[PDB]
RNA sequence: ACCUCGGGAAAAGGAGUGGCUCUGACGGCCCGGGUCAGAACUGGAACGGACGCGGGGAUCCCGACUGUUUACUAGAAAC
RNA sequence: CAUCCGGUCGAUCCUGCCGGAGCGCGACGCUCUCCCCAAGGACGAAGCCAUGCAUGCCCGCUCACCCGGGACGCGGCGGACGGCUCAGGACAACGGUUGCACCCCCCGCGGCGGUCCCUGCUAGCCGGACACCGCUGGCAACCCGGCGCCAAGACGUGCGCGCACGGGCGCGCGCCCCGCGGGCGAGCAGCGUGACGCAGCGACGGCCCGCCCGGGCUUCCGGGGCAUCACCCGGUCGGCGCGGUCGCGGCGCGCCGAGGGCCCGACGCCUGGCGGAGAAUCAGGGUUCGACUCCGGAGAGCGGGCCUGCGAGACGGCCCGCAC
RNA sequence: CGCUGCUGCAGUUGAAACGCCCGUAGUUGGCCCCCCGCCGCCACGAGGAAACGGGAGCGCUCCAGGCAGGCCCGUUGGCCC
């Protein structure tokens, strides 16, 4: 019974609309997903990485994630890329409620484990901040992907002044 | 500038272009709009970000294009365009000027006073209100009188 | 509301079609295929009405089920099968074939053909779109989809197609002074060659083609089919698309009803 | 629809209960009868067990579709492979391959069409 | 409701409240305040957990009111 | 397809209403020789319903005592169309006009066709298993239990062409601008490359791809009466970041601002309010009605909630409260 | 019923000029430039439903009707709204 029609809104004087039609299959919108990271696997590897999948209008299948380990996140200016698992989540625009209970949400700023992409730090010279984060076994990374929409998490590694911005956030904690 | 909650970046723009010298430096996005509009100067010279603007941003002018007057410019990069025009009753023939308020995105490439002439151009429906964009502007005098204008 | 409607009423059906609206409270439901129901004629109402080769829908389709006629060389069992311009209606048993043009009044018309003139049909690429791993696709106002085009033809420039092989044989594209149909409108059924091109830039590019009565008629590129370069190229109606006007029809229908 | 639940009950009308083993015991139901089942094998594999193309080898009845004239009746075999049957699926594998060939030859001509203009 | 427009009014009539674990606000020039929000999570269905601390409404009669009054039987509508 | 005429007076001329004169379209009375066409429980009861009836067809897959009848079930397709009514709803529905560079779609038609692996493939063709059915039963009725055999264009699995490729991801034009195209008025597609993923069909090679037809929203302009309704709104109005959706959007949620609407009548209220195409009457201008034939909307006693499907918030589907 | 009045009502006395002045919204504005740009504006298009209403033709025996008919404009069923 969630609804995206506007018929139980107002207009744009904030008058009362009346309503002219019941509920329609065409309007409606399902509960929200929360994608839980499997952090603790000390205890959440009794439950592997799972991915549901709901039917939609048109019968399209939208893959939603319930709980999600590792994406594909890439290094855009060394053109690294490497499958992460997602050691934490830190700092989201929306509400830092979210980070607490680490909820992926496409644009949530993650960490992942640099062994994956410890190659790079080998190979001389790759950019300078990034290299430094692949030293120490944790690298920021934006989800870019919707997970709930599509069931995956994919990312890039940040750099430029996003990564400074987000650095400069994270600082006292 | 920490109370910024989230970064905003030109999508198309990847953030490693800030970095190295000029190869890719295009550091700014500026698409052509149609219909034989031209591209402002602020939007390509510009550093803001915005994605609902038209020349610098993800929305598409389509559809009707229409003009209309500045009735206030309150909003947060938004205006409310009123545009004027006439109705006929055939019964007396004498017809009524009737008035309508448009909201309009406004981007921060365009400066507009109450009273300016905008063109909105059509976009995606970007708002509750907003599903038109303006295009471009020409300035108006402090006082002039507020003149019914159906343009 | 809910999903499709499988049902039409004879009044909301096209006026093109001619329905008697006492002959029925349905009529044909046009199904999907080549033509849609603004631009096609059920192939019952052609069998039924203008053959009068089927007393009933019955019959229609106990001959439509023995695959008695073939359209664009396919023997089809679809009463309701959308039938609409340049398709080739061929009946081999009743040892007649002609093709379905548009007459100056609008209605449908089927017009002889020779055996040369049966064998290929010509189509109107509504555009080039990319799809399935970049391969050009050219879809025709048959919906007739041709992948991999020549280059040159570009969009709303008429083709012909083979209909033995079902290919591509040449390209007459629009320009200026080529001759054109109207298909669609005020001016429909009419054959002019264009005089002019306004861009309109924005929507509707809006054409204008004058006849050899020395009227212009002014038509969007929807509803213009070119039919040869100044050549009429395909075979055209006998009054020609020379737009008679009401009083000239006037006195032609007076002759008609002389005879008794 | 109201049901009722797996514990057994005092109250109670009807029982159903399969025998995991009946015992040293001779009971004149279940010791004294044995079943002949009345279908038989109708598919490939199901053929190949009771009598190890093998259509020929069924048992033969001889009964009507609808219940002197006696049809003999044969169950039809299913999953059995027709010589037909085999060429049809030969042929189609075939038409794929033309399918891919006709497209593999149309590929080179259009790459060829853009290249010859340049 | 009513009103001398000040009141009535804390009207009536409700909802929350604990502990822990956090997250924002707010100054000065890394240094201070401990108040105000917003969360989770937890508890026999609990929290102003003692204590402190209006029952409320509708009227009627007198006296406008705050005042004062028979020490020691009237605190009033009396003065 | 332009008209008047009786009634204020002792008389008279006015203004002014009153009453007649015409047509409807419903009722009511009286009466009716035939034939043709033709409305018919809409009118403050969208009150309640007894009975019978309005949705089937197929023959894919036959070991049902005629035959190759084509029971029954299983599968498949339709039941979402159609019919019915006007309760709801007054910047709404609806009508014309746009848009989707913000989309979803069965059939049909025309195309396109390749599907990594390691294992596990049987590919001359693979497993099991459920009714129908046989028996054993429980039911006041409804309704179903258990046991055993057996089939599919049903089901489960999988043969498969590392330019194998569903989704999503990272990257990959500019130099003041605009002047070829795969394609536009519009930087839009497509793909190249890396990381992911291994989704679909592949057991009588269809996934996909257009067009159509339908839908969803979207622009503009029109879309009641009341001032004894003058101020109104507070997700209200914007911006951001998400979620959700077929998608776009306060649509929802955080976050941040203070908007937004209004004598060119906002907001409130009422409507014995479906709206148009139309209809009645009619010099010209006009007035009143639009349940009802076509089109769009809305609802099946009332609120809700769902499942199935490509599409239903479906009621001749389900589930719940509420009356009956 | 020109008793709702835009055409097209009436306000000295029949009903009816606010007691007066200022006054914003609203509505209304003298004369002037030819030759361009927007606005209305007029004409003619195009685009999209028929039925209906007009309206071509046709003797349903007339008629309300209907798209007919008859060796026939590719018989018609035009066209306007």
């Amino acid at each position: 019974g969630i609804t995206h029609d506007k018929m139980y809104k107002r207009s744009k004087t904030g008058a009362v609309q009346g309503k002219w039609h019941k509920k329609r299959k065409y309007n409606l919108g399902r509960q929200p997903a929360n994608t839980k990271l499997i952090v603790k696997v000390t205890s959440k590897k009794n439950e592997g990485q799972k991915i549901s999948t709901i039917r939609c209008r048109g019968g399209n299948i939208k893959r939603r994630a319930l709980r999600l380990s590792h994406g594909s996140f890439a290094w855009g200016s060394a053109d690294i890329s490497h499958k992460a698992r997602i050691l934490q989540v830190v700092y989201n625009s929306t509400s830092n409620e979210l980070v607490r209970t680490n909820t992926l949400v496409k644009g949530c700023v993650v960490q992942i484990d640099s062994a994956p992409f410890k190659s790079a730090l080998s190979n001389d010279t790759l950019d300078k901040e990034i290299l430094d984060q692949i030293r120490g076994d944790h690298i920021l990374a934006r989800i870019s992907s919707r997970p709930g929409q599509v069931g995956t998490a994919d990312g890039y590694i940040l750099e430029g002044p996003e990564l400074l911005f987000y650095q400069k956030k994270l600082a006292p904690k | 500038n920490q109370h910024e909650r989230a970064y905003h970046k030109q999508s198309q723009i990847f953030q490693g272009r800030f970095l190295r010298k000029d190869n890719a430096r295009c550091l700014r996005f500026y698409k052509s709009i149609g219909m034989g509009y031209h591209t402002p100067i602020t939007a390509i010279n510009g550093t803001y970000i915005d994605k609902k603007c038209p020349f610098t941003g993800n929305v598409s002018i389509r559809g009707r294009i229409l003009r209309g007057v500045v009735h206030s410019a309150k909003m947060q990069r938004s205006i409310i365009v009123r545009r004027d025009y006439l109705h006929f009753v055939q019964k007396y023939k004498r017809y009524e000027r009737r008035h309508k308020h448009v909201a309009a995105h406004l981007s921060p490439c365009f400066r507009v006073k109450e009273g300016d002439i905008v063109t909105i151009g059509e976009c995606r429906p970007l708002s509750k209100t907003i599903r038109f964009n303006v295009i471009k502007v020409e300035p108006v005098s402090e006082a002039a009188k507020k003149r019914f204008s159906p343009f | 509301a809910r999903g499709v409607r499988k049902h039409l009423k004879r009044l909301n059906a096209p006026k093109h079609w001619l329905l008697d609206k006492m002959g029925g409270i349905w009529a044909p439901r046009p199904t999907n295929g080549p033509h849609g129901l603004r631009e096609c004629i059920p192939l019952i109402l052609i069998l039924r009405n203008r053959l009068h080769y089927a007393n009933t829908y019955a019959e229609t389709s106990m001959i439509l089920q023995d695959k008695n006629v073939l359209i664009d060389g396919k023997p089809r069992t679809d009463p309701t099968f959308p039938v609409g311009f340049m398709d080739v209606f061929e009946i081999p048993k009743v040892h007649k074939t002609f093709r379905v043009l548009y007459d100056v009044k609008g209605r449908f018309t089927l017009v002889p053909i020779q055996s040369n003139e049966a064998g290929f049909k010509l189509c109107r690429v509504q555009k080039i779109f990319l799809g399935d791993k970049g391969m050009p696709y050219l879809s025709t106002h048959d919906a007739r989809t041709i992948r991999f085009p020549h280059p040159d033809i570009k969009t709303n420039d008429t083709i012909k197609i083979n209909l033995k092989t079902g290919k591509i044989d040449e390209w007459y594209k629009f320009d200026i002074g080529k001759i054109v149909m109207v298909t669609g409108g005020r001016n429909c059924g009419r054959i002019g060659t264009i005089q002019a091109i306004d861009k309109h830039m924005g929507s509707y590019t809006m054409i204008r083609m004058k006849d050899t009565e020395g009227t212009e008629f002014l038509t969007r590129l929807c509803n213009v089919f070119v039919i040869g370069n100044d050549s009429p190229a395909v075979a055209i109606p006998t009054t020609k698309g020379i737009r008679p006007d009401i009083i000239k029809n006037r006195e032609l229908r007076l002759r008609s009803i002389a005879k008794r | 629809k109201s049901i009722r639940g797996c514990i057994v009950g005092p109250d109670l009308h009807a029982l159903s209960v399969v025998l995991v083993d009946a015992g040293d015991k001779t009971l004149p139901g279940l010791t004294d009868v044995v079943v002949p089942k009345r279908l038989v094998p109708k598919r490939a594999s199901k053929i190949r067990r009771l009598f190890g193309p093998k259509d020929q080898m069924l048992v033969c009845e001889l009964i009507k579709e609808l219940g002197g004239e006696k049809k003999l009746k044969y169950p039809k075999v299913q999953r059995v492979v027709t010589d037909e049957k085999y060429a049809r699926k030969q042929r189609v594998i075939a038409e794929k391959k033309e399918i891919m060939r006709k497209s593999l030859q149309q590929l080179e001509e259009y790459k060829a069409l853009l290249s010859r203009m340049g």
